[PDB]
């Protein structure tokens, strides 16, 4: 399959970009990006460990 | 370009002392919960990950491509003790110490321990400020009871207020002057406001609106404030400020009790510079010299210092297990070519047997330390145990140098003993 | 002229929550234990870590009951 | 060295400057405000380096911080290395 | 829990009173008793037809029709 997406035009998708080892984190929610920013607003401190 | 010399400002109260800080708060001025890891965020282990993020790819991280391993900049950690404090220090540390319990620090560095019924209770154990009291204006004011009983409710109105940052006011209503004066005195300490005088003065100007009594802080060079009201601001420590009631002292309503009123409510509304900045985002220009080591720290990780070792992680992952764990017979001659013949001598930790090894002397100081356990009837006996043998030789348990009995108040014959302790030495 | 009869003690019924949300103390603690000059309460030493959610308004100030505050 | 065994009765009290203040039962000026309004010129503690030809500062901290160990008796006893 | 704008007010309740600042105006307020305060951000209207800060009005040394204060 490595060949093959390569020279097949195919495309991968969620799933086995998964399954790749690829990325780690897969979201279901909505608008993610607007709960990732009022979540790090309610955030308070910036120090590593917090 | 500002003929206001910073050599001539603030106005003098006589000997009314106000505090001014070096530097930094007192409170921001300790870290330890962030040098020291404690905290929620330490504890609760989700996100220690993060830290080792760079092990997603293990070709990549071995062959350390981009030095950016870490969470916030170069390294995971690289300036963890400056370049964290950028943040405007809203909530501090403060005062942490468990060393002496809060009644004792209270106690020794306030004179409020020796006033324990007006503290409510909140603030109980808390302030090391010594408070000064003064007693704005009482009153008095008819309580019916009942249409036949009528009392004089004297009611008071005070502030307590000390310089070093801390004051409330507290109004109250009670029959007596004392009682009145203690009663407001609580609820002084009930309404204690702080101030962040690291500023040592507003800003910016508070217009603030009391109970009626139309209030404004402002800066000025120096307090420039009624009497009562430059006595609160000095005992709030502001030592550039200037506080302005009504537009003019003939403007109604005035009274001892709104003054002191509106300037406490004024003293509130007041926000911090730190407070304003992060409540806009933004990086105060005052802490800004704490990115400096950052800064620094990027600048001076040019070539070496960027440059990671090849293959090295330094995860070095679990593989195989060891035991030195030698048997006891064994360790008790281990280090006995390398150390004192006889090294492990008497750590029960160590030697899995705890006893062994000893000589019978400092068995003997273990037992002089035990304690006379009680006698049941089945071990009471008619006989004379070495025990009060020895007592009535009067010598001592410890005298037997050469005996290699070691606890004489053991039921045990001569070679019992000597036999139950032959195993060890 | 006939008031309601418990009227006068009334709470100011937008006013009396304010006093006691939890981004006051926190903004009323922060200060009090930067002077230095007391010894912040347990739930300071958290709360200061894990502050209160930012947009939690009151129904009082926010006028629109709808909102899921 | 320079010795003389002279004798001395009254020495001072503890220089720890909390001795009692002699009460009072009325104040000879029964005016608070004055103490809340007394302003003073500037103390400037350096005009130009601070030089001056006796070492007027230097000179009196070092004769408080005399008679000071001499009071509080080189104050050694209470602790130096207890650590 | 409070808004960031502290308060905002308008340079004029009314639109009849333009209030054309001084540069030396805009600069006594940057001018805290001796310490330098850009903390009030007041935006004026230039004459160049721009809307700037008090800030970059000053740092121009060009003064503009008053619009707002806010903190």
């Amino acid at each position: 399959l490595a060949e093959f997406i390569m020279l097949t035009g195919t495309s991968l998708f969620a799933g086995d970009a998964l399954r790749l080892g690829w990325t780690d984190l897969f979201t279901t929610l909505p608008d993610m990006s607007y709960h990732i920013k009022d979540w790090f607003d309610t955030t308070e401190h910036m120090h590593n460990d917090a | 370009k500002n003929l206001n010399s910073w050599y001539a400002k603030g106005t003098m109260r006589g000997g009314v002392p106000r505090i001014y800080y070096a530097w930094m708060r007192p409170g921001s001025f300790t870290r330890r919960r962030f040098e020291k890891m404690r905290n929620p965020f330490v504890d609760l282990e989700t996100g220690t990950s993060l830290y080792f993020r760079d092990t997603r790819d293990s070709a990549e991280a071995v062959a350390h491509a981009a030095d950016s391993k870490g969470l916030k900049g170069m390294d995971n950690a690289i300036d963890l003790y400056n370049e964290y404090r950028i943040v405007p220090d809203l909530y501090p540390e403060g005062f942490q110490w468990k060393h002496k319990l809060n009644t004792e620090y209270n106690q020794w560095r306030s004179n409020t321990w020796l006033t324990p019924d007006l503290i409510p209770q909140e603030h109980r154990g808390r302030f090391l400020c010594n408070f000064q009291l003064n007693i704005v204006a009482y009153d008095m004011r008819v309580v019916k009871f009942s249409p036949k009983d009528h009392r004089q409710w004297i009611y008071c109105v005070l502030y307590v207020g000390s310089g070093k940052g801390i004051a409330g006011w507290g109004r109250a209503v009670a029959p007596s002057t004392q009682e009145a004066k203690k009663e407001a005195i609580r609820e002084a300490f009930s309404n204690i406001i702080a101030v962040d005088l690291e500023q040592e003065g507003p800003m910016y100007p508070v217009r603030v609106n009391a109970d009626g009594v139309r209030v404004l802080l402002y800066p000025a060079k120096r307090i420039v404030a009624n009497f009562r009201v430059a006595d609160i601001l000095c005992a709030f420590g502001f030592q550039h400020a200037g506080c302005r009631i009504n537009l003019k002292a003939t403007n109604n309503p005035k009274s001892p009790t709104h003054t002191v009123e509106g300037v406490f409510e004024a003293v509130k509304a007041l926000r911090s510079v730190s407070e304003i900045a992060a409540s806009r985002g933004k990086v105060p220009h005052s802490l800004i010299y704490n990115i400096y080591p950052y800064l620094e720290e990027i600048r001076r990780r040019k070539g070496m210092m960027a440059m990671h070792p090849p293959g090295k992680d330094g995860l070095l992952m679990p593989d195989r297990v060891v035991d030195n764990r030698l048997p006891d017979h064994l360790k008790k001659g281990y280090y006995d070519d390398v150390y004192w013949k006889d090294f492990f001598a008497g750590s029960r930790e160590h030697l899995n047997e705890p006893k062994m090894g000893l000589r019978g002397d400092e068995m003997r100081q273990r037992l002089e330390s035990a304690q006379s356990r009680p006698i049941s009837s089945s071990t009471g006996s008619g006989r004379r145990t070495l025990e009060d043998v020895l007592k009535r030789l009067g010598k001592t348990t410890k005298d037997l140098g050469s005996i290699p009995i070691v606890n004489p108040r053991l039921d045990i014959k001569l070679p019992t003993h000597i036999k139950r302790n032959y195993s060890l030495h | 002229y006939k008031m309601p009869k418990n009227m006068g003690v009334a709470p100011r019924f937008d006013v009396w929550n304010e006093s006691y949300e939890p981004w006051q103390h926190m903004k009323r603690m922060g200060r009090l234990v930067g002077t230095g000059f007391y010894i912040p309460p347990e739930w300071y030493n958290h709360f200061r870590m894990f502050p209160p959610i930012n947009h939690n308004f009151q129904q009082e100030k926010t006028l629109n009951p709808r909102n899921e505050s | 060295m320079k010795y003389a065994d002279l004798e001395l009765t009254t020495r001072g009290e503890f220089p720890h400057g909390m001795k009692e203040p002699g009460f009072v039962k009325k104040l000879d000026q029964n005016i608070p405000w004055y103490f809340s309004t007394y302003r003073s010129m500037y103390h400037w503690p350096i005009t130009g380096d601070n030089w001056s030809d006796l070492n007027e500062a230097e000179k009196h901290h070092d004769l408080h911080m005399f008679y000071t160990l001499a009071w509080w008796k080189l104050g050694e006893g209470i602790f130096d290395a207890n650590d | 829990g409070d808004s960031t704008i502290n308060v905002i007010e308008p340079c004029a309740y009314d639109g009849k009173t333009e209030f054309e600042w001084s540069p030396k105006m805009m600069r006594r307020l940057m001018n805290t008793h001796g310490i330098h305060n850009r903390l009030v951000v007041y935006i004026c209207r230039t004459a160049d037809n721009r809307v700037i800060d008090h800030i970059q009005a000053v740092k121009e040394n060009v003064g503009g029709r008053g619009l707002i204060m806010v903190h």
